[PDB]
RNA sequence: GGGCGUGUGGCGUAGUCAGCGCGCUCCCUUAGCAUGGGAGAGGUCUCCGGUUCGAUUCCGGACUCGUCCGCCA
RNA sequence: GGGCGUGUGGCGUAGUCGAGCGCGCUCCCUUAGCAUGGGAGAGGUCUCCGGUUCGAUUCCGGACUCGUCCGCCA
RNA sequence: GGUUGCGGCCAUAUCUACCAGAAAGCACCGUUUCCCGUCCGAUCAACUGUAGUUAAGCUGGUAAGAGCCUGACCGAGUAGUGUAGUGGGUGACCAUACGCGAAACUCAGGUGCUGCAAUCU
RNA sequence: GAAGACAUUGUCAGGUGGGGAGUUUGGCUGGGGCGGCACAUCUGUUAAACGAUAACGCAGAUGUCCUAAGGGGGGCUCAUGGAGAACAGAAAUCUCCAGUAGAACAAAAGGGUAAAAGCCCCCUUGAUUUUGAUUUUCAGUGUGAAUACAAACCAUGAAAGUGUGGCCUAUCGAUCCUUUAGUCCCUCGGAAUUUGAGGCUAGAGGUGCCAGAAAAGUUACCACAGGGAUAACUGGCUUGUGGCAGUCAAGCGUUCAUAGCGACAUUGCUUUUUGAUUCUUCGAUGUCGGCUCUUCCUAUCAUACCGAAGCAGAAUUCGGUAA
RNA sequence: GUGAUUUCUGCCCAGUGCUCUGAAUGUCAAAGUGAAGAAAUUCAACCAAGCGCGGGUAAACGGCGGGAGUACUC
RNA sequence: UCGAAUUUGGGUAUAGGGGCGAAAGACUAAUCGAACCAUCUAGUAGCUGGUUCCUGCCGAAGUUUCCCUCAGGAUAGCAGAAGCUCGUAUCAGUUUUAUGAGGUAAAGCGAAUGAUUAGAGGUUCCGGGGUCGAAAUGACCUUGACCUAUUCUCAAACUUUAAAUAUGUAAGAAGUCCUUGUUACUUAAUUGAACGUGGACAUUUGAAUGAAGAGCUUUUAGUGGGCCAUUUUUGGUAAGCAGAACUGGCGAUGCGGGAUGAACCGAACGUAGAGUUAAGGUGCCGGAAUACACGCUCAUCAGACACCACAAAAGGUGUUAGU
């Protein structure tokens, strides 16, 4: 699909609670930290004897994730994220799309 | 290579006409449906004779071809080619289906059974009921005795039990002799091709006016 | 995503596996029973699209194996230097990331941009990685 | 091994075995779903109506 | 598979009718509808929003809640051996008023009209419906009007 | 039996709701070492309907080959 | 066993309801060899027999028939 | 009773072909400076009510008119159907008992009614 | 003698390692296997005019697509047909008339839609925030989808109003873990500051066997618990198929329907064919064929006596009583 | 591994194995090195064998095709 | 086979995932595709078998949803027990009246969609074949299309119309009417909305019939293989076949009848007596008329009673009655 950079919508931010500009990115996930809990639970979980103590998955059906985009307040800075449907192809970048002209 | 009557005889199944959702059937074998002098005028055959059903069953289209070529054939060599007019009055629109087995020695190694056992199309059928007219001939009064002859051979081609009446009725029309004979005393009756065209109260007067001009000539 | 999965009995002739993490494109497909009662066992042979190896193999019908996104693009030559060629999109966008091919394909690919043709070059891309496979000449539009 | 998909019979004399009663209905139906504007304001008027009832009746 | 979606097998249930189609006219938009009233569920298929299920096409229920476009109809569904209380909220092109809730009320005010003018001179005032009684005696003349006697009709073919 | 694929000029194959190659036949051109080029003639795209702006392209039916299966009793 | 197709000169093989070609060889001519070519030849009961046709490979039925395919049990 | 503005039911109001329309009202009609919109003041916008015309729109009438609406003891208590029988029939199916009850067809009639406000020989 | 701070030895780390160990190797199913998905869903029908309703029933479809194909407003009317206009013809563009939708609305199908829900143009982001209630499936649980409001903040239009994604019915996902946004709030328990970590509220990463295990085979060397809920014999129901018999008579038979045959049709019988089904038997009824031996059936090959002939004789054919 | 004697054991190293004293940054652990930080720590460079690249090997496992034309040839 | 790869005594070595094997998964103390002994161990079993006294009262289910679920569970339903609050009702597998809703049976196709038979009249800048024509957007016939008025036959996934049977609601006291209080909702406005104060209307208080008490709660068993009959109905040639809908049954149930039989007909059951019957019968077996009355039938395979234990097409100066 096609969504547009920029995007006035509402801002809950404890001063604007109204509708302000908002640029938007796709979300990314960002890399898993090492010291999280239960990375630490597995790492101690694993070592020593006994193989693999965890199911690691291999039954893959899904071909589509869900895009998020998340948007900016250009004003106050805070931040929103919100989910769209399942889509294989995805863009940013503005081209619109123009009725009366050729193939 | 094709079963018998009896084992599509009776009005089991729901009506299974050929459609969008068929798309392939196999073609009537029947094919003709009037016969003898069809060209003919309507006051040319007064006398109408009616073969007609007394079961409620299927008759085949193979039946209906083999009863046709019987009555025509017969007619035709007793009474000359364009003494009569037949008219096969039944069409078959209901579509016969086998689920066909193996015949083969050993065949339960690949037959499957009754699973999946929705019938392939073969046949071609028509469903009549109680009083339903099969056969219709018209011709004049001195051929009576050979056109109860032809239905009666012809009879015999069909299951069930069939009747004979001579009808009331001019011809192929709707009204009694003595009442088309009033009729077409006036000029309210007009010919067509085989049939006749009938003057009504209503509609434009000018219309009623350029056909049928003998009646209004009064 | 990049890739997608699929059955072993889904995928046919000349289509795209993942077999070893490589992009590959399968020449050879056979069903044998395993054992009587058994499910039949697929032996896959494809050939990788970048390298030209064969690579074969074996699992269960049922299985899922992986299947990359290939897609094949369409672009103008400017210039060949470095072993880098230099294309130009519908629309004008240019890259020069191509590496130049460097068997047969690349030799006639150097002679025929040295005397002089219209060379319209076509690239595939399967999981992050490019690279060129064919070159034709425009007919039309000299 | 195939057995018996579904069936309805039994059902409706199970049911009228100690059956179909009818729901109890009561004066003074919930207010709930009632459209909260409503609500808001009702709950004024019966507070001023009991207020002057009690100044009535005091 | 089967289907079992929300609009199955509504296909003649949804069509509009013969020969009206297209808009709906303006008394269902100018009806009145109070909390309390009894009506009869109906649903035009011309409107997408707002529409009941299949189950409740041709069931009578009670208002409970009047919003701006809509109204909230409390109608008893039997689920298993009992009967469930099943809330609403149908917009007004889906719904019209139960005319034997109408009738009702109209034999309610002649019957107090009758008690209240013949509660005046007290004369057995019989409230209550009665059903339809047995005929009484009567006495038919035959004057100009003579018995015709009739057979059964013998059986012709009639082609 | 059933399943799957197959069918396009002389030949071989592809494909977007007939193409090239290789053969050809003509002509031009070229110390060549080599030839090269330009034109032609060639296809109901297996067939018949429908669908579609439009069908090799999408679909139903039919035919033609090639394959793989038909087990445990 | 059954089903289905098939059949042309001495041999092979093409056939619209209107029997042709090639080959074996019949003859004649030909050539420095390590030998050929050319020109005229004969030849059918269209597998057979009926019907049809205007006459039938050509249309149809029968027979012959060679080739195919499918067929048991534990 | 006619006409206009706004309607309700949404063909008894629609469609085809003719005919008529006093008064008033609608309508066609005249104009492009201004607001405005077009390739085109044709539609739309604005101005005048002046230069004109019932030709059209509109309304009404006509037609053994098409359609639509209503009714019938017209078809027909027919088709169908709830209940019953150790009823008939090899069967297919069919009669009877206690009940409910069509559609097509045929015939007859009809062809808008009306609310609020204004205005009219 | 040799060798020498290198081998060796100890502990970690990477590779290799069916030599060995442990374990797994879906379900439905006219037996199982192969096939298919009837395993999560959607449209029409079966479905018997409320609702519900099965089969490996029928005809199809889904794991997408769209910053517009969402929202608001304005203008216009479509498919098709007829009549015209240079190149221009069957199909290029323009003009008029008829045109209840015969078009279009992303896709399967069914509904719905005409000053529109269709086509074109203008402006936008309501495809936003906060939690509740309700409908369908239903245990009246979850998930998905949807309905009507409340409290804000917006879009559009002159305005009434309309808008919480797609005209409606499908288009999708728990716990644990990771990660993002918000509050910048709570906790790190002897007291503080700063990193780090853990919490609360709302999303994402995915389980399609779709209420969600981490998973290859073979066994003819085989084992156990069971099953006639379940196959391979006989028997039983059925008779498609196999076999046998009729009715009718277009024709064959030189002539002539029926001496002998007999097309197109159609009515049966039998259980010596093979199927179909799964009722009995899986704490066992000895599953090929032959040899031996008895009896029964007749749909009669021969023998007895007869009728018919396209029966001159001879030979033969059809038929009857007959086992 | 094959299984006396006699007579032979053809072609193929692409695959799977096996094997090189080749060439050398692609993959690249722990320890060690460098930078940032207040430190836990994070990030890089460097990086042994084996993989990956390049050869050999069938009395190693194994394998040994089609369509045309006229045994032959394309 | 018998002079050796011979046979054999004794001693000795190899021990259980181990040995030994001229290789059969052979042998390893009658045990070998992993010996024997003891212990863990009363290993686990959704699977098979068994499960011990009497009487009384009540009395089922094989169905919904989810599960690596399909021989099992959970959950809802059916059932029992304990009762509790009240005292004839805020009831009812029923009818009537009033009012809705439906798209099946039927019907229809000179009504839409689709299929379909036959002629007739027209249209050719507007078809194709022949013949006459120099040719001709020529002619004459014929055949195809399209139009007009007819005609024959149809539809599970067609329809204008449209039943029967089933199905929602109402038939008052929690009602109706009059007057006027509250509000931050709503209106231009005491306008309306909702809940109220005070007042009037009572046993014909608002149709019929019956009520056997009405309402409410907790807890728990078994069950979650079903099958048959009439009617509707799907797949199949069909089936004592497979799959659905409503009801009644059997399972769980004896008794009289159908000779015999789970389901059919009649009727449901404490222990006895008398009377009357149901369904079925009354020649004898066998209780009960070799009753009465009118006809029909003579079979060198008569016939004799629903479910039910079979017979058809086609024929007959057999006989009877009819048109
Ligand atoms: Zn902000």
């Amino acid at each position: 699909v096609n969504v547009p950079k920029t995007r006035k919508t509402y801002c809950k931010g404890k001063t604007c609670r109204k509708h302000t500009q908002h640029k938007v990115t796709q979300y990314k996930a960002g890399k898993a930290s090492l010291f999280a809990q239960g990375k630490r639970r597995y790492d101690r979980k694993q070592s020593g004897f006994g193989g693999q103590t965890k199911p690691v998955f291999h039954k893959k059906a899904k071909t589509t994730k869900k895009v998020v985009l998340r948007l900016e307040c250009v004003k106050c800075k805070t931040r929103a994220q919100l989910t769209l449907k399942r889509c294989k192809h995805f863009e940013l970048g503005g081209e619109k799309k123009q009725k009366g002209q050729a193939l | 290579a094709r079963r018998p009557a009896r084992c599509y005889r009776y009005q089991k199944n729901k009506p299974y006409p050929k459609s969008r959702y068929n798309r392939a059937v196999p073609d009537s074998k029947i094919r003709i449906y009037d016969l003898g002098k069809k060209k003919a005028t309507v006051d040319e055959f007064p006398l109408c004779v009616h073969l007609v059903s007394n079961e409620l069953e299927q008759l085949s289209s193979e039946a209906l071809e083999a009863a046709r070529i019987c009555a025509n054939k017969y007619m035709t060599t007793v009474s000359g080619r364009d003494a009569f007019h037949l008219r096969v009055r039944v069409h078959p629109f209901h579509v016969l289906r086998i689920n066909k087995m193996l015949s083969c020695a050993g065949a339960d190694r690949l037959q499957q059974g009754m699973r999946g056992a929705w019938g392939k199309p073969h046949g071609l059928a028509a469903r009549v009921d109680i009083g339903q007219i099969i056969f219709s001939v018209r011709t004049k009064d001195s051929n009576k005795d050979v056109v109860v002859e032809g239905l009666r051979r012809a009879r015999y081609k069909f299951p069930g039990q069939q009747k004979i009446i001579l009808s009331k009725k001019w011809g192929f029309t709707n009204l009694d002799r003595p009442e088309y004979l009033k009729k077409r005393e006036a000029g309210e009756v007009k010919d067509d091709g085989a049939f006749v065209k009938f003057l009504s109260k209503k509609g434009s007067l000018e219309n009623n006016i350029r056909e049928f001009p003998e009646y209004f000539a009064a | 995503s990049a890739t997608y999965p699929m059955q072993c009995s889904a995928l046919r002739k000349n289509g795209f596996v993942v077999i070893k993490s490589r992009p590959c494109k399968i020449v050879d497909m056979s069903t044998s029973k395993t054992g009587k009662h058994g499910h039949a066992k697929v032996h896959l042979v494809a050939i990788d699209i970048f390298t030209g190896k064969k690579l074969e193999d074996l699992s269960p019908s049922t299985h899922n194996m992986e299947v990359p996104v290939v897609k094949r693009n369409e672009y103008q030559l400017l210039d060949i230097d470095d072993g880098f060629l230099s294309l130009m999109n519908m629309d004008g966008d240019t890259k020069d990331d191509v590496k130049a091919p460097e068997g047969e394909l690349g030799d006639s690919l150097q002679t025929a941009f040295d005397e002089g043709k219209d060379l319209m070059v076509t690239i595939i891309s399967a999981m992050g990685e490019e690279a060129a496979i064919s070159f034709k000449e425009a007919a039309r539009t000299d | 091994a195939k057995s018996k998909n579904h069936t309805a019979h039994n059902q409706t004399r199970k049911a009228h075995r100690n059956g179909i009663k009818k729901p109890k209905t009561y004066k003074y139906p919930s207010l709930k779903g009632v459209d909260p504007k409503f609500r808001r304001n009702h709950k004024h008027a019966l507070h001023g109506t009991a207020k002057a009832l009690a100044a009535a009746k005091k | 598979g089967k289907s079992h979606g929300y609009r199955s097998r509504t296909r003649y249930m949804f069509q509009r009718d013969f020969r009206k189609h297209g808009a709906v006219h303006l008394s269902t938009y100018l009806k009145v509808y109070k909390v309390g009233d009894i009506v009869d569920i109906k649903a035009n298929g011309s409107i997408q929003k707002g529409m009941p299920h299949k189950f409740y096409q041709g069931k009578t229920g009670v208002v409970y809640n009047v919003t701006k476009s809509s109204v909230g109809v409390i109608i008893n569904k039997m689920v298993g051996n009992r009967y469930l209380e099943k809330r609403l909220n149908l917009r007004v092109e889906h719904i019209k008023h139960s005319k034997c809730r109408q009738e009702f009320l109209e034999r309610v005010k002649a019957n107090a009209a009758k008690r209240a003018e013949a509660k005046a001179q007290g004369v057995a005032v019989q409230l209550k419906r009665q059903p339809a009684q047995p005929r009484e005696s009567r006495i038919v003349s035959t004057e100009g009007n003579v018995p015709q006697t009739l057979a059964p009709v013998p059986y012709e073919t009639f082609i």
